[PDB]
C-alpha cells in the first residue's frame, strides 16, 4: 500500500512539525495588554487590523504581547481565547484622571472585569501608570479630588500616586493566586521592560512554588 | 413605523398557529435509542479547537486550534493530510468548501483566510485575505470557489467574491454580533444568528433580510439548515434549542431538559432530520429527536467544553472537537 | 500460628506498596495533564517503589518469615544487589527531584527555555547507573543467612553514595530552596492580610519540607546509621533481630510511603484518580 | 428610521402556511428518509465505513 506508505509518512511529519512547533512555543511569555484608549499602549509598545504581537527577547527571555485594542466588540465572546497567558499587562493613564464617564474609571471597570474574570483566575496582571509628569502638571492645576470624590490628600506626586495605586490594587479578589505589580511609568523612564522581565521571573518561580508544594 | 408594524407580525405569529406541534407529533413511535460509540479518535492539535467542517467527501475534516494551526484529517484512516500555519494564531473559525479545494479560517484578525488546496507543490498558499470587518470573523460558509458568506463580531455578514477580494453584498441588520451561520440547501438563502438573540433569513442574490425570528433568549451560538429546506435550528446560551419554519414562519419545537443548564456550542441534523445533535459546554454532545423533543442518548464527554460538531451529509458519521485538543467520531 | 500472622501482616504491606505504585502509574499514563518534568521525575519514583515492592518486598517478608533463607546462596547474593539497587535509585530519585525542584526555584531563565523532558531523563539515567554501581560491586567480589557485605571499605562506600552524599545534597539543595521560598514570600509583603498570607505560606512550605525530610530520615537513617556503625563494633553492642528486622522493614517503607508524599498529596494525581473513577 | 422601516416592511407581505401542514411536510421528509438514515438504526458492520 503505498498511498497509505506515504499517508503514514506525511502524518509522522506532521505530527513532528506540530510537536517542535508547540515546543517552541512553550518556551514564550504570553503578554496580553490592555487600556481604556489613549491609556499609553503606543508608549508601552515603543518602548519596548484587529490583534497586534509584539515579539520581543530580554535577557534571553522572549515576550509575545497581544493588543486588542482594534478589536470592538462584545468582549466575552472572545476573551477566552487568551486564557493562559503568562500576564497581564494593563496599562493606565494617570493623566486621564480629570479627563472624561472618567477615562479613569473605565479604565477601572476594565481592569475590574478582567482581573475577576473567570478564566483569567491564576494570572498576574503587571499593572502600568503612565504620564507621571503630565499628571503632577494635572495635579498642580486641579486636585485629584474630581476623579475621587472621597480623598483628602494634598496634590502632590507621593500622595495622589499612592492613592491611585492603592485603589488600583483593591480591585483585585484573587488574592490568594495573583499579585498586581504597579509600576510608575514616563515618557523617559526606561526601566518598564526591566520591571516587566522582573514581574515575570516572580510570577514563573511563584507557579514552580506551588508546583512543588511550598507556596 | 417599525414597532408599529411589528405588531401585525406578532399576533399572525400565533394567528397562524394557535397549536403546539407535539399536539401533531404526539401519533408517532419514537426511533429506537441509539447508543453512539467513539469510533475514531484524532489528536495532534495542542490548543483548544475552536471549529470543524466535514468535507462532503464525508471523510476528511478540517479543524482550527488556538495554537495557529488549521489541520485536515482523513476520519476513515484517522491519518493527517495536511496542518497549514496561520498568520494569526487567534482562530475561532473554519469551514470546507463544498468542492474540497478550499478551507476557510478566521479569527480575532478581522480578516477571512482562504486557503486553496488544488496545489501540485504539494503545500498551502493564501488565495486570498479578506479585511473588510471590523470585528472577529465569527463564521464563515463557501457557497462555491468564487464566493463565501461570512459573518463577523462587527454586527455584519458578509457575501464576498474571492477572486474580487471585496463584499459583494453586505447583510446589515443584526444588532449585536453574529455568531452563526448556515446556508440553505439550494444556496438561494442562509440564516444567520447573532447575540441579540435574533436568527436572520437572508436572501442572497438579493441581499435583503427576508425573514427574521426571535425565538432564543440569550446570544445564538450555531445554526443549521434542517434537510427538507423549510426548516432550521438554533443554539444559542440559554441552554435551549429551536426548531423555526421557513414557510410557516414561526418557531415549532423547543428543545431542553432539566440535565442541561450550560450554553451550546454546535448544532446540526442527521440525514434524515429526524435526530438533533448539539453539543454543550458541559462537555456533552446530546442528541435529540426532531419529531419528539425528547433525547436519544448523551456522548461520553471530552476533557473540556466542546466547541464544534459536525454530522455528515450522508448521516453515515458524527464529528465533535472540543477544548481539549481531541476530535472524536460517532457512528 | 507465629509464622502466619507475621506473613499475612507484610502481605499486607505488600500488595498496598503494590497497588499504590501500580496506581500512580496508571494516572501518569492515561492522562495527557500529568505528562511534565516534575511528574515525570513523580512517576518514575513511583516505578521504582513498585519494583522494589514487587521484587524485593516478597522475598523479604520470606526471609522475615521462614528464619532459614534455604532458597540457595547465588540467589540471596542477587535478591541483595537488586534490593540495594532499587533502594539506592530510589533515594537518588528523592535527590534528582529536590535538584530540579531547585533549578525550577532559582533561574527563571533556565525553567522557561532550557527545561525539557530530556533533564528528566538525564536525571533518571544518574540515579540508575549510580544504583547499578553502586550494587554490582558485591557481585565482583552461615548458609542459612542473607545478609549485606560487611567489608569496612565497601561498607563506608555504599553508605555514603547511597545515604550520606545523597543526604547532604538534599539537606543543601531543600536549605537553599528553603531560603530562596523564604525571599520569595517576603518579597510578596489589607497589609495584615499579606503578612497573614506570606505566614501560612511560610508554615505552608515548613510543614513540606519537614514532611519530605522526615519520610527520607525515620525511613532511611536508622537503617545506614546502624549500617555505619555495626560493622565497626561487632561485639561491643548487640544487635537483636527483632529490632533488626523493625529497622529494616522501616526502610523498606520508604517505597510505600513516597507516592503517599508526592503523588498521593498532589492536586493533579488528586484529579487524575477523581476523574479515572 | 426608514430603513429600520424597511428591514421589516416586506416581513408582512409574506405568506404563512398552516402549522399543520409544515408538520405534515416534516413528517413525510423524515418518513420517506428514514430508511436512508445510518443514525436512526444501526447500520450492519458490512456497509459501515467505521468497523
Ligand atoms: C504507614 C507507613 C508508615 C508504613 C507502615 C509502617 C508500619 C505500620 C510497619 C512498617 C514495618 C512493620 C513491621 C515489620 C516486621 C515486623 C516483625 C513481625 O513481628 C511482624 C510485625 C512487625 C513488627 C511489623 C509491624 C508493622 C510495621 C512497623
Ligand atoms: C547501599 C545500600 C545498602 C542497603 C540498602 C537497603 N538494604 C536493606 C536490607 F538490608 C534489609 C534487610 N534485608 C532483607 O530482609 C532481605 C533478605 C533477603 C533478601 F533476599 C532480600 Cl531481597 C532482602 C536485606 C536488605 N540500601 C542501600
Amino acid at each position: 500500500s503505498a498511498e497509505d506508505k506515504a499517508a503514514v509518512e506525511r502524518s509522522k511529519m506532521i505530527d513532528r512539525n506540530l510537536r517542535e512547533d508547540g515546543e517552541k512555543a512553550a518556551r514564550e511569555v504570553k503578554l496580553l495588554l490592555l487600556g481604556a484608549g489613549e491609556s499609553g499602549k503606543n508608549t508601552i509598545v515603543k518602548q519596548m487590523t484587529g490583534i497586534v504581537e509584539t515579539h520581543f527577547t530580554f535577557k534571553d527571555l522572549h515576550f509575545k504581547m497581544f493588543d486588542v485594542g482594534a478589536q470592538r466588540s462584545e468582549r466575552k465572546k472572545w476573551i477566552h481565547c487568551f486564557e493562559g497567558v503568562t500576564a497581564i499587562i494593563f496599562c493606565v493613564a494617570l493623566s486621564d484622571y480629570d479627563l472624561v464617564m472618567n477615562r479613569m474609571h473605565a479604565s477601572m471597570k476594565l481592569f475590574d472585569s478582567i482581573c475577576n474574570n473567570k478564566w483569567f483566575t491564576d494570572t498576574s496582571i503587571i499593572l502600568f501608570l503612565n504620564k507621571k509628569d503630565l499628571f503632577e502638571e494635572k495635579i498642580k492645576k486641579s486636585p485629584l479630588t474630581i476623579c475621587y470624590p472621597e480623598y483628602a490628600g494634598s496634590n502632590t506626586y507621593e500622595e495622589a500616586a499612592a492613592y491611585i495605586q492603592c485603589q488600583f490594587e483593591d480591585l483585585n479578589k484573587r488574592k490568594d493566586t495573583k499579585e498586581i505589580y504597579t509600576h510608575f511609568t514616563c515618557s523617559t523612564d526606561t526601566k518598564n521592560v526591566q520591571f516587566v522581565f522582573d514581574a515575570v521571573t516572580d510570577v514563573i518561580i511563584k507557579n514552580n512554588l506551588k508546583d512543588c508544594g511550598l507556596f | 413605523e417599525a414597532e408599529q408594524l411589528k405588531n401585525q407580525i406578532r399576533d399572525a405569529r400565533k394567528a397562524c398557529a394557535d397549536a403546539t406541534l407535539s399536539q401533531i407529533t404526539n401519533n408517532i413511535d419514537p426511533v429506537g435509542r441509539i447508543q453512539m460509540r467513539t469510533r475514531r479518535t484524532l489528536r495532534g492539535h495542542l490548543a483548544k479547537i475552536y471549529a470543524m467542517h466535514w468535507g462532503t467527501d464525508s471523510r476528511l475534516l478540517v479543524s482550527a486550534s488556538q495554537d495557529g494551526k488549521l489541520i485536515i484529517w482523513d476520519s476513515y484512516t484517522t491519518n493527517k493530510v495536511h496542518a497549514i500555519p496561520l498568520r494569526s494564531s487567534w482562530v475561532m473559525t473554519c469551514a470546507y468548501a463544498p468542492s474540497g479545494n478550499y478551507v476557510a479560517c478566521g479569527g480575532l484578525d478581522n480578516i477571512c483566510s482562504i486557503y486553496n488546496l488544488k496545489t501540485r507543490e504539494g503545500n498551502v498558499r493564501v488565495s486570498r485575505e479578506l479585511a473588510g470587518h471590523t470585528g472577529y470573523l465569527s463564521c464563515c460558509r463557501f457557497l462555491d470557489d468564487n464566493q463565501i458568506v461570512t459573518s463577523s463580531g462587527d454586527t455584519t455578514c458578509a457575501l464576498w467574491d474571492i477572486e474580487t477580494g471585496q463584499q459583494t453584498t453586505t447583510f446589515t441588520g443584526h444588532t449585536g454580533d453574529v455568531m452563526s451561520l448556515s446556508l440553505a440547501p439550494d444556496t438561494r438563502l442562509f440564516v444567520s444568528g447573532a447575540c441579540d438573540a435574533s436568527a436572520k433569513l437572508w436572501d442572497v442574490r438579493e441581499g435583503m433580510c427576508r425573514q427574521t425570528f426571535t425565538g432564543h433568549e440569550s446570544d445564538i451560538n450555531a445554526i443549521c439548515f434542517f434537510p427538507n429546506g423549510n426548516a432550521f435550528a438554533t443554539g444559542s446560551d440559554d441552554a435551549t434549542c429551536r426548531l423555526f419554519d421557513l414557510r410557516a414562519d414561526q418557531e415549532l419545537m423547543t428543545y431542553s431538559h432539566d440535565n442541561i443548564i450550560c450554553g451550546i456550542t454546535s448544532v446540526s441534523f442527521s440525514k434524515s432530520g429526524r435526530l438533533l445533535l448539539a453539543g454543550y459546554d458541559d462537555f456533552n454532545c446530546n442528541v435529540w429527536d426532531a419529531l419528539k423533543a425528547d433525547r436519544a442518548g448523551v456522548l461520553a464527554g471530552h476533557d473540556n467544553r466542546v466547541s464544534c460538531l459536525g454530522v455528515t451529509d450522508d448521516g453515515m458519521a458524527v464529528a465533535t472537537g472540543s477544548w481539549d485538543s481531541f476530535l472524536k467520531i460517532w457512528n | 500460628s507465629y509464622q502466619v500472622i507475621t506473613s499475612l501482616l507484610l502481605g499486607t504491606l505488600i500488595f498496598c506498596a503494590v497497588l499504590g505504585n501500580a496506581c500512580v502509574v496508571a494516572a501518569i499514563a492515561l492522562e495527557r495533564s500529568l505528562q511534565n518534568v516534575a511528574n515525570y521525575l513523580i512517576g518514575s519514583l513511583a516505578v521504582t517503589d513498585l519494583m522494589v515492592s514487587v521484587l524485593v518486598l516478597p522475598m523479604a517478608a520470606l526471609y522475615q518469615v521462614l528464619n532459614k533463607w534455604t532458597l540457595g546462596q547465588v540467589t540471596c547474593d542477587l535478591f541483595i544487589a537488586l534490593d540495594v539497587l532499587c533502594c539506592t535509585s530510589s533515594i537518588w530519585h528523592l535527590c534528582a527531584i529536590a535538584l530540579d525542584r531547585y533549578w525550577a526555584i532559582t533561574d527563571p531563565i533556565d525553567y522557561v527555555n532550557k527545561r525539557t523532558p530530556r533533564r528528566a531523563a538525564a536525571l533518571i539515567s544518574l540515579t540508575w547507573l549510580i544504583g547499578f554501581l553502586i550494587s554490582i560491586p558485591p557481585m565482583l567480589g552461615d548458609p542459612d543467612a542473607c545478609t549485606i557485605s560487611k567489608d569496612h571499605g565497601y561498607t563506608i562506600y555504599s553508605t555514603f553514595g547511597a545515604f550520606y552524599i545523597p543526604l547532604l545534597l538534599m539537606l543543601v539543595l531543600y536549605g537553599r530552596i528553603f531560603r530562596a521560598a523564604r525571599f520569595r514570600i517576603r518579597k510578596t509583603v489589607n497589609a495584615e492580610a499579606k503578612r497573614k498570607m506570606a505566614l501560612a505560606r511560610e508554615r505552608k512550605t515548613v510543614k513540606t519540607l519537614g514532611i519530605i525530610m522526615g519520610t527520607f530520615i525515620l525511613c532511611w537513617l536508622p537503617f545506614f546509621i546502624v549500617a555505619l556503625v555495626l560493622p565497626f563494633c561487632e561485639s561491643s553492642c548487640h544487635m537483636p533481630t527483632l529490632l533488626g528486622a523493625i529497622i529494616n522493614w522501616l526502610g523498606y517503607s520508604n517505597s510505600l510511603l513516597n507516592p503517599v508524599i508526592y503523588a498521593y498529596f498532589n492536586k493533579d494525581f488528586q484529579n487524575a484518580f477523581k476523574k479515572i473513577i | 428610521a426608514r430603513k429600520l422601516v424597511e428591514q421589516l416592511k416586506m416581513e408582512a407581505n409574506i405568506d404563512r402556511i398552516k402549522v399543520s401542514k409544515a408538520a405534515a411536510d416534516l413528517m413525510a421528509y423524515c418518513e420517506a428518509h428514514a430508511k436512508e438514515d445510518p443514525l436512526l438504526t444501526p447500520v450492519p458492520a458490512s456497509e459501515n465505513p467505521f468497523r
